[PDB]
RNA sequence: CAGGGCCCAUUCGGGUCUUGUAAUUGGAAUGAGUACAAUGUAAAUACCUUAACGAGGAACAAUUGGAGGGCAAGUCUGGUG
C-alpha cells in the first residue's frame, strides 16, 4: 500500500494477538521465485480462476501448461466435486511423469 | 391400455409461463440490403473472432 | 373430416412418462372409428365435443409415430379453424 | 366517461395501455399507502375478472417474476454498504459462494471430443 | 445490544487510536485486555460496526481481527468530533 | 447500380432498361449511359428537388 | 389524457377504481382475443411494478383465491 | 466512434490511403398508390406512356420454419420439474 499502510496494520494485528511489545516484531515482503514451481501458489491461482468465472478445463489445462513451461518435471491437478449433476466426479489432468513412493517424494513433490 | 388419464392438467406450463413483453427494435432491412449486412458481418467486419468464427457466441 | 366421440388420455411407452391427449373420431365418409392426436400444448381445450375436425397422418406412412402407442393421425383443424391459429391466438373459434 | 379510445386492433390497443399506465402510475408518487391498498389491489382483481383460467394463471406467474426481480435488486442494495460477501461480513461465519463456469462441457455428461491444444 | 454509552465510547475511541482491535471469541470471559470493558461488548459492538461497512473482520483461530476502512475513518471522526486526519492507522 | 437501374436512370441503347440481369452484348457496352428522360441526363429535376425549390420560392415569395 | 382525478382519500380512490373498472372491462367484450394478450396482463404488471413487496403478494393471493373458486365453478357447471 | 506501413525518422502526436458501428445531422432518387389526358378496346378494365399528388424511421414496418446430432445457426436468461 501507500508507505506500507496495509503491512503496518498487519504488524498491528500480530502484536495485539501474540502480546508482543510494540517494536519487537517487524514484517517484510518478499517476491516469490519460480511461481509455477509452487503448489500453494498454483492451487490458489486455480482457485481464483474458478471464482472469477473462468471455464473449469480452461483453467486446469491452463495451469498444468504453465507449470510444465516453468521447468517442472511433472505436474498434476485434480478437481473433485459435483459438475452438473448430483453424482460427483473427479477429473485428473496430468503431464510429465511423477514418482509416488519413497523419500524422494518428500524432497521433490510439492503438494 | 391406460387409455384414461389426468386430462385436467392440459396446458399447465403454457399457462404458467410469465408474460414477457417484446422489446421494440429498429427495423431490419429487407432483400438485397439484408444480404449486404450479412455479407458485411461475415466477411469484411470479422470483429468477433476466437480463432474460429462463431455466429452466435454465448458470453464467454 | 370426422366427428369427435370422446377425449383420451393415452399414456406413452417406455421410457417416457406422459399423457398424450388424443381423441376418438368417427370418419364422415366411412363411419370408421379413428384415434387422432391433438398436437400442441393446451390444444385439447379446443377439441371438446361433437366437432368437425380435419385429420392428417403423422408422416410415418401409416405407422404410429413416437412414444404414443397406436395413433396414426393428427388433428389439423377444428370447426373450420386451424389448430396453430388457435394456438398462436391469430384467430378464435365459433361457439359451436 | 371513457370515450377517449375506441381502438379495435392489438396495435391500436397498444396506445391505450401506454396512456393508462401514464394515467395510473403517477398516483403512486403521492399518497403511496393510499395507492397500494385502496386502488392497486382492487383494480387488478377487477381487470382480472373478465379473463379465463389460463390468462389469470399467466398474470399470477408474471407477478411472481416481478417479486423475484425486485428482491434481487434490493439484495444488491443491502450488500452494497457491507464490505465483504454476505451480511455481517467476517463475523458472519458464512461465506459468499460463486458459480462454476462449466461452459457446455458436462451437460448430459460424456467424454470431450474437443480437447484444447493450448491455454491462454 | 444494550451496553452503556461510556464503554461504547471506550470501544470506539480505542479503535480509532489503534486502527485495529483483536478479540478472542470467548463470551462470558467478561474482561477484555487492552480495554477495561467486557469481552462480549467489544465483539458485539464491532459486529454492529462491520454490518455497516466501517470495519472488516477475519476469524483466524478464534481471534476476530478488526481493521477499519476509509468509511471507518470518516464515520468515527464524525462520531468523536476530533480534528481532521487524527487517525494513527491512516498516517504513517 | 442496382437502384439506379431499377429507378430507370439508365439506357443501354436509346432505350431504358430497368432489369439488373440484362447481360449486355459487348457492343452495347459503349452505349450504357443515363436516360434522356431523367435527371442525371437532364432537362427536369425530380419530385423532391422541385418540392424543395417550391419551399424556397415560397419563402422568397 | 388523465384530466379527471386527484388524490385525496381512500374513499375517493374507490370512486376512481370503480370508474376504471367501468372503463377497462368492455374491451374484453369486443375483442376477448386482444384482452388476454397485451392489454390486461401487461397493464397489471405495469401497475404493480411501482409497489411494495408484501403488497404484490397480497395482489397475487387475491388472484389465487379468485381462480380457485372459478375452478370449483366450472367443475359444478360440467357436473 | 474500433484499424496498416510510412510523411515524419520530432518517445503513447495528425493520422492521409481506406473498412465497419452512431439516442449525430443533410439533402437528393424513386416507385407501390392516387389521377387530368391520350393510347388500349367492339365498348371498357388493366398493361405501355404521362401532367398533378405521392418517403423515410412509433413512416409505405416480410414472412415461414428452426438453433443437441443428422443438418446452417446459443460456453445465453427466466418458467416447469
Ligand atoms: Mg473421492
Ligand atoms: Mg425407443
Ligand atoms: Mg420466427
Ligand atoms: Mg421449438
Ligand atoms: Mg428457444
Ligand atoms: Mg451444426
Amino acid at each position: 500500500g501507500e508507505n506500507g499502510r496495509r503491512i503496518n496494520e498487519l504488524t498491528l494485528l500480530v502484536q495485539k494477538r501474540f502480546k508482543y511489545a510494540p517494536g519487537t516484531i517487524v514484517l517484510y515482503a518478499e517476491r516469490v521465485q519460480d511461481r509455477g514451481l509452487s503448489a500453494v501458489a498454483q492451487a490458489e491461482s486455480m482457485k481464483f480462476k474458478l471464482l472469477n468465472g473462468l471455464a473449469i478445463r480452461r483453467a486446469a489445462y491452463g495451469v498444468v501448461r504453465y507449470v510444465m513451461e516453468s521447468g517442472a518435471k511433472g505436474c498434476e491437478v485434480v478437481v473433485s466435486g459435483k459438475l452438473r449433476a448430483a453424482r460427483a466426479k473427479a477429473m485428473k489432468f496430468a503431464d510429465g511423469f511423477l514418482i509416488h513412493s519413497g523419500q524422494p517424494v518428500n524432497d521433490f513433490i510439492d503438494t | 391400455a391406460k387409455v384414461h388419464g389426468s386430462l385436467a392438467r392440459a396446458g399447465k406450463v403454457k399457462s404458467q409461463t410469465p408474460k414477457v413483453e417484446k422489446t421494440e427494435k429498429p427495423k431490419k432491412p429487407k432483400g438485397r440490403a439484408y444480404k449486404r449486412l450479412l455479407y458485411t458481418r461475415r466477411f469484411v467486419n470479422v470483429t468477433l473472432v476466437n480463432g474460429k468464427r462463431r455466429m452466435n457466441p454465448g458470453p464467454s | 373430416k370426422g366427428i369427435v366421440l370422446e377425449k383420451l388420455g393415452i399414456e406413452s411407452k417406455q421410457p417416457n412418462s406422459a399423457i398424450r391427449k388424443c381423441v376418438r373420431v368417427q370418419l364422415i365418409k366411412n363411419g370408421k372409428k379413428v384415434t387422432a392426436f391433438v398436437p400442441n400444448d393446451g390444444c385439447l381445450n379446443f377439441v371438446d365435443e361433437n366437432d368437425e375436425v380435419l385429420l392428417a397422418g403423422f408422416g410415418r406412412k401409416g405407422k404410429a409415430k413416437g412414444d404414443i402407442p397406436g395413433v396414426r393421425f393428427k388433428v389439423v383443424k377444428v370447426s373450420g379453424v386451424s389448430l396453430l391459429a388457435l394456438w398462436k391466438e391469430k384467430k378464435e373459434k365459433p361457439r359451436s | 366517461t371513457h370515450p377517449l379510445f375506441n381502438a379495435e386492433t392489438k396495435r391500436e390497443y397498444q396506445d391505450l395501455r401506454k396512456a393508462l399506465t401514464a394515467a395510473i402510475t403517477p398516483m403512486n408518487k403521492k399518497s403511496p399507502l393510499n395507492y397500494s391498498s385502496s386502488l392497486a389491489i382492487d383494480l387488478i382483481r377487477d381487470v382480472a375478472k373478465p379473463m379465463s383460467i389460463e390468462s389469470i394463471r399467466q398474470t399470477v406467474a408474471t407477478l411472481n417474476v416481478l417479486i423475484k426481480d425486485k428482491e434481487r435488486e434490493e439484495r444488491q442494495a443491502r450488500l452494497a454498504r457491507v464490505r465483504g460477501g454476505t451480511a455481517t461480513g467476517g463475523a458472519g461465519k458464512k461465506k459468499v459462494k460463486g458459480k462454476t463456469n462449466l461452459g457446455g462441457a458436462f451437460k448430459k455428461d460424456q467424454d470431450f471430443d474437443l480437447d484444447g491444444p493450448d491455454d491462454f | 445490544m444494550l451496553m452503556p454509552k461510556e464503554d461504547r465510547n471506550k470501544i470506539h475511541q480505542y479503535l480509532f487510536q489503534e486502527g485495529v482491535v483483536v478479540a478472542k471469541k470467548d463470551f462470558n470471559q467478561a474482561k477484555h485486555e487492552e480495554i477495561d470493558t467486557k469481552n462480549l461488548y467489544v465483539i458485539k459492538a464491532l459486529q454492529s460496526l462491520t454490518s455497516k461497512g466501517y470495519v472488516k473482520t477475519q476469524f483466524s483461530w478464534q481471534y476476530y481481527y478488526y481493521t477499519l476502512t476509509e468509511e471507518g475513518v470518516e464515520y468515527l471522526r464524525e462520531y468523536l468530533n476530533l480534528p481532521e486526519h487524527i487517525v494513527p492507522g491512516t498516517y504513517i | 447500380a442496382r437502384v439506379l437501374i431499377t429507378q430507370r436512370h439508365i439506357a443501354v441503347g436509346k432505350q431504358i432498361v430497368n432489369i439488373p440481369s440484362f447481360m449486355v452484348r459487348l457492343d452495347s457496352e459503349k452505349h450504357i449511359d443515363f436516360a434522356p428522360t431523367s435527371p442525371f441526363g437532364g432537362a427536369r429535376p425530380g419530385r423532391v428537388a422541385r418540392r424543395n425549390a417550391a419551399r424556397k420560392a415560397e419563402a422568397s415569395g
